[PDB]
């Protein structure tokens, strides 16, 4: 099948500046060859098709160019509308086995910031149920790439906690995380002080926040 | 020396059907010799009648050796001898196309009347027999009335008009309205 | 243009099948064919397959060729995908998309492979759970951080408010996790001022409506 | 090539195996050379519905151009030839001779006007299997070739006075068959699939359907310099070799011309019980095998 390679996965570029994305096909597609914009919980959005035609709504500052197997898709100015994930398409082959590339994010661009990190012992409820979360929260960071690590009783921990982060803020360009570890009520019974550390580039020694369980 | 009765906006089938499971030139004509439909090779060919816009085949049938005339919509003055000429062989088939109305759309009162009218083909010697939800028979030629409608009247008439030994089945919907003494 | 409308969530188990459907309006529908592409979490797109519509004839991905059935009602203006032998990995949002192809009745086709107008999606979920609400519990508190835990449900997706919508200032709804028991969890933040713990109270509203569940959870220090 | 002294021979140009022979050739060519994008034809009895037959494979865009076709005697059997400048094709044939082949035929597709072909060498020609059936085709074949020049750009040119020349011709012929007091009318096709109804022939590989409206609206016997014919390349097309449908790529090329020669018609009489002192005439075609027996219709196979 035809492989559709996207670069860079991600994009990091300040508000009204130019950016240029790159879709690779393993073989000639031509010209068949369209551009989608998605935004999180939306269907995706045609800008480009044939390479290099506009679709209708689609601003003049979004351009596509390339033929054959390498295409650019160049935003010449970004708006604060225009963050969003990047798919190429290829539809040449006939009968049709249509692929997409794996997409780029395009993130919006600002100064580091260090997150502010908070931690949260289980509740006695959820350990009246037998279960036991912790909760590490880290709020309002720049950029995305952090390190969350738990430590109970200075012991690292491995396999027993899950990470979400959300999407960039709309308004401060931050991101947050949360990271949770679960342990049964015995097991937590059985350790003192639960740690999480965090390292950030915005931080000059890794952050602990820690409490002793009681 | 096929009758077809069909019923006036619905549509009809006329079949021809040839000695082999193979297409082969057809093509359907009316008593005037004017030209319906027919094919060429594996097109489909409309002549200069008056059911042009309405006629049509089932080429998907041509390769089995069937060689429908379809007609959609039927009107009154389709009704005709249709001929299916196909390899050296005629055959023949009457249309029969009938309406039948309600003296009025609206609803109607208990104890008024109730007139159905057959539209019918020069030619034609139908009979009519409608009979009403309560089972109230009536029958006629072209005109069929009902002097006084009960309220158990309501609802689907069924009408049947025989025909050259052939009958076709018309449903008509009467309201009839109810009321407080 | 056409407007493209689908149906429901779908929650299956593994093994079953899946019939989603979407509603094509505003414009002639044998003038455009229709392609059904999928969005697994976290993942990109994944072309599923296409029916040329006035021919009623579809071709489909060489990996799900097979099990995988799009068909369309011409009466109705209704394009539907049809996803047999369902896995777990088959849980993803589900697009309708579609493109004008030219006066097809009067055999122009251009046959596009590009795609113009898109559904809302459709979530298939995929999974040997059954439907059960959330557990809520809280995570208690100058800028003072505190939340709810919203744990143990299936299926996606849940939504979180703040004092009935009243807040959503410095408000972080993470996305939901996939935890190893099959079941959903995920947490909402909020930081407030500091001043404020001992005055304002602070409830997060938890709506799971698969399950038909409402939980509301006052938070305090 | 040799002739036959004092020989006549029956011909009947609608009843030839050289025209089954020559029409099972040309639908193998263009089925090996032409091929669709998708093809669905139909497949039914048995249980009672019916069911599609789809096939899908690659299309290349391929420049279609016919070459001409010799038809040689098969094994076991030789072909005749009437000498006749003037035959109609059935009936005694008294200068006849043995050929070794046929002349170069060109297979050309169409629907209405015949291209490419042969002229007749005295005055015009009409043929028809049965000219009191209002449902035989007439098959028409010219003196004197008219140019009819085709773009890819929607439309066709024909020199208006060669054409109107060649209908006066034409009628001519039709009223010494049916009546010198009918006043000879040409009108449109009155109907039926797009192929048949436009003139429908294939050009630079594309399908293209022509509105032969002007072409075929005259009265005989009772404008511009150029006829211009306007035209629509279709992707989606009813196929002629057999009842299915075919969809291919839209075109490549921005510069489709054709340049052909009409060397003759297939036309169908209106008839039908009227009282009335005119004949109505009307462009048609669709089976090929007509296109075929405009060149075959002078030939025929016997056993040695
Ligand atoms: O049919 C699978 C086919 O699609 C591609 C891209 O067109 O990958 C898509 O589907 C994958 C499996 O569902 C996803 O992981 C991926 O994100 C999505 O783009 C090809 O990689 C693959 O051959
Ligand atoms: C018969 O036709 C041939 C042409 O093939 C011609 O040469 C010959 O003179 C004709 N015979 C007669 C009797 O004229
Ligand atoms: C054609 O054949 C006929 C006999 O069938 C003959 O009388 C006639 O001369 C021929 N036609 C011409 C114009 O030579
Ligand atoms: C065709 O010509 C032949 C003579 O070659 C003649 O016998 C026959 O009757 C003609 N047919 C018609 C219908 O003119
Ligand atoms: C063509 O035939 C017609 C009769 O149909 C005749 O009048 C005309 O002179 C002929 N032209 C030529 C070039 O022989
Ligand atoms: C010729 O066609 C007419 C008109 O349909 C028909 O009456 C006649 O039988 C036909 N002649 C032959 C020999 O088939
Ligand atoms: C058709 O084109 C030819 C050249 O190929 C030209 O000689 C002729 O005049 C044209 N005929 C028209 C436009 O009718
Ligand atoms: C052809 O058409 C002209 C008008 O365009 C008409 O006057 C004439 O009678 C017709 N005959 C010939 C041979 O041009
Ligand atoms: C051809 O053009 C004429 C005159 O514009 C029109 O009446 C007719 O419907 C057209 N025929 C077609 C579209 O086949
Ligand atoms: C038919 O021809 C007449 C004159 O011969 C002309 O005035 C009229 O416009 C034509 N109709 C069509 C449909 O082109
Ligand atoms: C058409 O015939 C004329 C006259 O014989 C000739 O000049 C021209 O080359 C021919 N055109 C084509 C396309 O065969
Ligand atoms: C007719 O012949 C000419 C010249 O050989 C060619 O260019 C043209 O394509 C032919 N027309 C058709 C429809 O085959």
């Amino acid at each position: 099948d035809i492989v559709m390679t996207q670069s860079p996965a991600t994009l990091s570029v300040s508000p009204g500046e130019r950016a240029t994305l790159s879709c690779r096909a393993s073989e000639s597609v031509s010209s068949d060859l369209a551009w989608y914009q998605q935004k999180p919980g939306q269907a995706p959005r045609l800008l480009i098709y044939g390479a290099s035609t506009r679709a209708t709504g689609v601003p003049a500052r979004f351009s596509g160019s390339g033929s054959g197997a390498e295409f650019t898709l160049t935003i010449s100015s970004l708006q604060s509308e225009d963050f969003a994930v990047y798919y190429c398409q290829q539809y040449n082959n006939w009968p049709p086995r249509y692929t997409f590339g794996q997409g780029t994010r395009l993130e919006i661009k600002r100064t580091v910031a260090a997150p502010s990190v908070f931690i949260f012992p289980p509740s006695d409820e959820q350990l009246k149920s037998g279960t036991a979360s912790v909760v590490c929260l880290l709020n309002n960071f720049y950029p995305r790439e952090a390190k969350v690590q738990w430590k109970v009783d200075n012991a690292l921990q491995s396999g027993n906690s899950q990470e979400s982060v959300t999407e960039q803020d709309s308004k401060d360009s931050t991101y947050s995380l949360s990271s949770t570890l679960t342990l049964s009520k015995a097991d937590y019974e059985k350790h003192k002080v639960y740690a999480c550390e965090v390292t950030h580039q915005g931080l000059s020694s890794p952050v602990t926040k820690s409490f002793n369980r009681g | 020396k096929k009758v077809v009765l069909g019923k006036k906006g619905d549509t009809v089938e006329l079949t021809c059907t040839a000695s082999q499971k193979k297409s082969i030139q057809f093509h359907w004509k009316n008593s005037n010799q004017i030209k319906i439909l027919g094919n060429q090779g594996s097109f489909l060919t409309k002549g200069p009648s008056k059911l042009n816009d309405r006629a049509d085949s089932r080429r998907s049938l041509w390769d089995q050796g069937n060689f429908p005339l379809i007609i959609k919509n039927l009107k009154i003055e389709d009704s005709d001898t249709y001929i299916c000429e196909v390899e050296d062989q005629k055959e023949e088939v009457q249309l029969l196309v009938f309406g039948l109305t309600a003296n009025s759309d609206t609803h109607l009162l208990q104890g008024q009347s109730l007139t159905l009218t057959l539209e019918s083909p020069p030619g034609s010697s139908p009979s009519v027999q409608c009979r009403s939800p309560r089972g109230k028979n009536i029958q006629g030629g072209k005109t069929l009335s009902v002097s006084q409608l009960e309220l158990q009247d309501s609802g689907t008439w069924t009408c049947t008009v025989l025909q050259n030994q052939k009958k076709v089945e018309f449903k008509i919907d009467i309201v009839v309205l109810a009321f407080q003494k | 243009e056409v407007q493209l409308v689908e149906s429901g969530a779908e929650v299956k188990k593994p093994g079953s099948s899946v019939k989603v459907s979407c509603k094509a309006s505003g414009d002639t529908f044998i003038r455009y064919s229709f392609t059904w592409v999928r969005q697994a979490p976290g993942q990109g797109l994944e072309w599923m397959g296409r029916i040329i519509t006035i021919l009623d004839v579809a071709h489909y991905a060489p990996h799900l060729q097979g099990r995988v059935t799009i068909t369309a009602d011409k009466s109705t203006s209704t394009v539907y995908l049809e996803l047999r032998n369902l896995r777990s990995d088959d849980t993803a949002v589900y697009f309708c998309a579609g493109v004008y192809e030219g006066e097809a009745d009067e055999g122009e086709y251009d046959n596009n492979g590009f795609l113009k107008h898109w559904g809302q999606g459709t979530l298939v979920t995929v999974s040997s759970a059954s439907t059960k609400g959330p557990s809520v519990f809280p995570l208690a508190p100058g800028t003072a951080a505190l939340g709810c835990l919203v744990k143990d449900y299936f299926p996606e997706p849940v939504t979180v408010s703040w004092n009935s919508g009243a807040l959503t200032s410095g408000v972080h709804t993470f996305p939901a996790v996939l935890q190893s028991s099959g079941l959903y969890s995920l947490s909402s933040v909020v930081t407030v001022p500091s001043s404020s713990l001992g005055t304002q109270t602070y409830i997060c509203n938890v709506n799971h409506k698969p399950s038909n569940t409402k939980v509301d959870k006052k938070v305090e220090p | 090539e040799v002739v036959l002294v004092n020989v006549t021979e029956n011909f009947n140009m609608w009843k030839n195996d050289m025209v089954e022979q020559m029409h099972e050739d040309i639908i193998s060519l263009w089925d090996q050379s032409l091929k669709p994008c998708v093809k669905l034809c139909p497949l039914c009895v048995g249980a009672g519905s019916c069911n599609t037959s789809v096939i899908t494979q690659a299309c290349p865009k391929v420049s279609f151009e016919p070459i001409p076709i010799h038809y040689c005697a098969p094994a076991g059997f030789a072909i005749l030839k009437c000498n006749n400048k003037t035959f109609n094709g059935t009936g005694p044939c008294t200068n006849v001779s043995t050929v070794q082949c046929t002349h170069g035929i060109r297979p050309v597709v169409s629907s209405q006007l015949l291209l490419n072909g042969s002229l007749a060498e005295e005055e015009v020609v009409i043929r028809s299997v049965n000219f009191t059936d209002n449902a035989k085709t007439i098959i028409v074949q010219l003196n004197t070739s008219v140019e009819i020049n085709c773009t890819g750009a929607g439309h066709c040119n024909i020199a208006r006075a060669k054409w109107n020349n060649t209908l006066k011709q034409i009628a001519s012929k039709l009223r010494e068959q049916f009546g010198n007091n009918k006043t000879i009318i040409f009108k449109q096709s009155s109907g039926g699939d797009p192929e048949i109804v436009t003139h429908w022939f294939n050009c630079g590989g594309e399908f293209f359907y022509c509105n032969s409206t002007q072409l075929f609206n005259s009265t005989w016997f009772n404008g511009s310099d150029t006829i211009t014919l306007p035209c629509r390349i279709k992707q989606i097309i009813n196929m002629w070799q057999k009842v299915c449908k075919a969809m291919y790529a839209p075109p490549i090329s921005g510069q489709i011309r054709c340049s052909s020669n009409i060397t003759g018609l297939l036309l169908t009489r209106d008839g039908g019980n009227s009282n009335n002192e005119s004949e109505i005439f009307r462009p048609g075609g669709g089976d090929m095998r007509d296109n075929w027996r405009s060149e075959l219709y002078k030939y025929k196979v016997v056993k040695i």
